[PDB]
């Protein structure tokens, strides 16, 4: 070998009976949840906005429909009208844009 | 009642040494004035120094040049080292060219307008073939105390170009002051008391008018002694709340429970502002509709609520 | 045979002098600086050099 890329980085759990145990590490759901929790949200708000991040791809878009979030719930008084604030609330996350229907709704927002 | 010190007999030893006489004083004051003007002389003079500097090929400090015997790095150090006195400026630069072999010095600097080098023997340079030339142009400014390079970041304001080779400046042209007290040889009076003090520079600055410059400070730092006496904000909030585009029905209901501003309205939760006459719960969820769209949940919490 | 193109790049800083660091002589002598004193807050000789 003319040249040798240097060894990458590695770790291993040390003084420790579970070797290597493992490493927590952040996602764009589990970064939207935590912006969830920060925000002032009543109980069914926040039932919602954890379901309709779930839904959230890695793009960051919204896979599943608004009605069919509606029909998640399946609960009174959550149709669409409140479902639609609490995903425009969402969408005005720390990714501005996440969490949208389509690309012209990312754009809008 | 007290005798006033008079600035006589300032007898220069080199061009950096001198000695400054103050005759008459009283019993104490010698060192009440000396202490004082030795702290003040050491602490806070005016000077001049390099600040930056830009050479040709050179882009940084930790590179070399061929032809050249020294780094940059070194040539740096040695143009700290420089002292120099400018008149009616604080900005000069001091372009410097030349080609051959032999040391480089301040001398060969480009004679400016009103720049005096105070010894120019001060070698910054060596060439070490007749084929190479040094070229480069070196930033003079006026200031006061020790300011290192990286400390400062307002000269980064504008973006400074890849071949910068800036220095940390000194702009003290004091090195050492020592002052003694002596009896003054005025044999009428019972006993007083002479100071001399000795000051060792770099050229730049007048003994006299360091002296000076001292004494001013120390008065100006006086004149608070002599008489002592003495004995909701971010602008989404603060805004009209007819910008929100609400339905007919809000408006009344809206002027009805005295919400005139945005900040006051985000403070309002949801089962209390239920409670507001025909409020209804279609269109409370429009009220949150529009503030969701600005990121404004109900619910928060503010401190202080002014006027406007 | 993986690898299609390496690049290495290196930095230079300065590590300025201060109060946490540690300092010896060699004669078993350490300790960490606790204050960087002003010129003129130092003791001096008859010479006025400190």
């Amino acid at each position: 070998t003319a040249g040798t890329p240097s060894g990458n980085g590695v770790d291993y759990q040390d003084d420790e009976l579970p070797v290597y145990q493992g490493e927590t590490t952040q996602s764009l759901q589990d970064y939207l949840m935590w912006q969830v929790e920060l925000t002032p949200f009543t109980d069914t708000d926040r039932a919602i906005a954890t379901s309709i991040v779930d839904a959230v791809d890695d793009t960051g878009y919204l896979t599943i429909q608004i009605e069919d979030i509606v029909d998640s719930i399946g609960d009174d008084e959550i149709g669409l009208e409140e479902v639609e604030a609490v995903l425009k609330r969402i969408q005005r996350f720390d990714p501005v844009g996440v969490a949208a229907k389509d690309l012209r709704d990312c754009l809008l927002i | 009642e007290f005798l006033k010190p008079r600035l006589v007999d300032i007898e220069q030893v080199s061009s950096t040494h001198a000695k400054v006489t103050l005759e008459p004083l009283e019993r104490g004051f010698g060192h009440t004035l000396g202490n004082a003007l030795r702290r003040i002389l050491l602490s806070s003079m005016p000077g001049c120094a390099v600040t930056e500097v830009e050479i040709d090929g050179v882009l940084h400090e930790y590179s070399t040049k061929e032809g050249v015997q020294e780094d940059i790095l070194e040539i740096l150090l040695n143009l700290k080292g420089l002292a120099v006195r400018v008149q009616g400026k604080d900005e000069v630069i001091l372009t410097l060219n030349k080609s051959g072999i032999g040391p480089v010095t301040a001398a060969d600097i480009t004679h400016d307008g009103d720049v005096e080098i105070v010894k120019p023997q001060h070698v910054i340079c060596h060439l070490t073939d007749e084929n190479a030339s040094i070229s480069m142009r070196i930033k003079v400014q006026r200031g006061r105390g020790y300011v290192p390079a990286s400390t400062r970041i307002h000269s980064e304001e504008d973006e400074r170009p890849i071949g910068r080779l800036l220095v940390d400046a000194c702009y003290s042209p004091v090195e050492r002051i020592a002052y003694n007290v002596e009896a003054a040889r005025v044999e009428q009076r019972t006993d007083l008391d002479k100071l001399v003090i000795e000051m060792e520079t770099n050229g730049t600055i007048d003994p006299e008018e360091a002296i000076r410059r001292a004494a001013t400070i120390l008065a100006e730092q006086l004149e608070a002694f002599v008489d002592l006496r003495d004995v909701e904000f971010d602008p989404i909030l603060l805004r009209p709340v007819d910008d929100l585009e609400l339905t007919v029905r809000s408006a009344n209901c809206l002027k009805a429970e005295a919400i005139h501003y945005i900040g006051d309205l985000v403070q309002r939760t949801e089962v209390e502002l239920l409670k507001t006459p025909n409020l209804g719960k279609k269109s409370l969820t429009e009220i949150k509709d529009v503030l969701a769209s600005r990121g404004l949940s109900l619910g928060m919490r503010l401190e202080n609520w002014p006027p406007a | 045979p993986g690898v299609l193109k390496i690049v290495k790049v290196y930095l230079a800083v300065k590590r300025r002098i201060q109060p946490g660091d540690k300092m010896a002589g060699r004669h078993g002598n350490k300790g960490v600086i606790s204050k960087i004193n002003p010129i003129e807050d130092m003791p001096y000789d008859e010479n006025g050099t400190p």
